[PDB]
DNA sequence: GTCCTAGGACTGCAATTTTAGAGAGACGCGA
DNA sequence: TCGCGTCTCTCTAAAATTGCAGTCCCGCGCGCCGTAGGAC
RNA sequence: CCGGCGCGCG
């Protein structure tokens, strides 16, 4: 649990909300699992 | 496919709740009435809204 | 946010993005509305559909890199295995959008 | 006797378990 | 002198079961039984 | 004055 909460401290929120952003942009612009990876 | 901006979205959902009141305030009192049970219908209304 | 730039947003400022792309992208965003509206509203037919979307073996490894020189006998090989070191537009305008128009 | 003493019924749903789908690097056979 | 279906994997998109999570009237009365274990 | 199990009443 050490490793999980220094990986939560130094998280930065800002560049995961640009980088699931992207990702689902370039998801979109391309049927299951290619929706389920969309709504995580 | 119609209608574009929210008028296809807006009178979309309209149509489709306006339709699914009617339906479930008539299956609920018809389930009731079968039964003799006098229930008003402000109080389906109340649950369905 | 490290960025001082960010200061006033709410989930900091929007991202960089080039103007040369901004206009690229408000190029594609026309056209997956033309595209769209083509469906819902005969030799024609098919082209026009075709452009819209248009504006979207050892040899065959070669498409994964550059493909340097290569061609004669075993210098595909020799790369191959090398290469793991590094690891119509007058008709589409008679359709019209509507957006807007209430 | 004892005084401390350490296995339903149904619905909803994401998680495995495939099934398949193409697909490719090295290749024994082969032209 | 390469070229050719292709042997043997190869990695992932798309369903297909499948193991939890959750829930399942209200309000009363009475009785019994816990509280266990081991070298003294 | 805490929870389980069993039996009941409306």
């Amino acid at each position: 649990a050490g490793a999980i909460r220094e990986q939560l401290a130094d998280l930065d929120l800002r560049i995961i909300i640009e980088n699931s952003l992207v990702e689902w942009k370039q998801l979109g612009e391309e049927d299951r699992k290619i929706v389920r990876r969309k709504d995580f | 496919r119609i209608l574009g901006i929210p008028w296809g979205f807006l009178i979309g959902a309209e149509l489709t709740i306006v339709q699914s009141r009617i339906s479930l305030v008539n299956k609920i009192q018809k389930v009731y009435r079968s039964q003799g049970v006098q229930i008003h219908n402000r109080h389906i209304e109340i649950i369905v809204r | 946010p490290l960025d001082p730039d960010a200061a006033g947003f709410i989930y900091s400022n929007p991202i960089e993005t080039s103007f040369k792309q901004r206009c690229l992208e408000d190029w594609k965003v026309h056209h997956r509305k033309l595209l769209r509206t083509l469906q819902s509203e005969e030799s024609d037919y098919m082209r026009v559909m075709e452009r819209l979307r248009n504006i979207i073996e050892l040899k065959e490894e070669l498409e994964a890199q550059g493909l340097p020189i290569d061609g004669t006998r075993n210098v595909l090989y020799q790369r191959v295995q090398k290469a793991r070191r590094i690891n119509v537009d007058e008709l589409i305008c008679r359709i019209k959008l509507h957006e807007g128009d209430t």
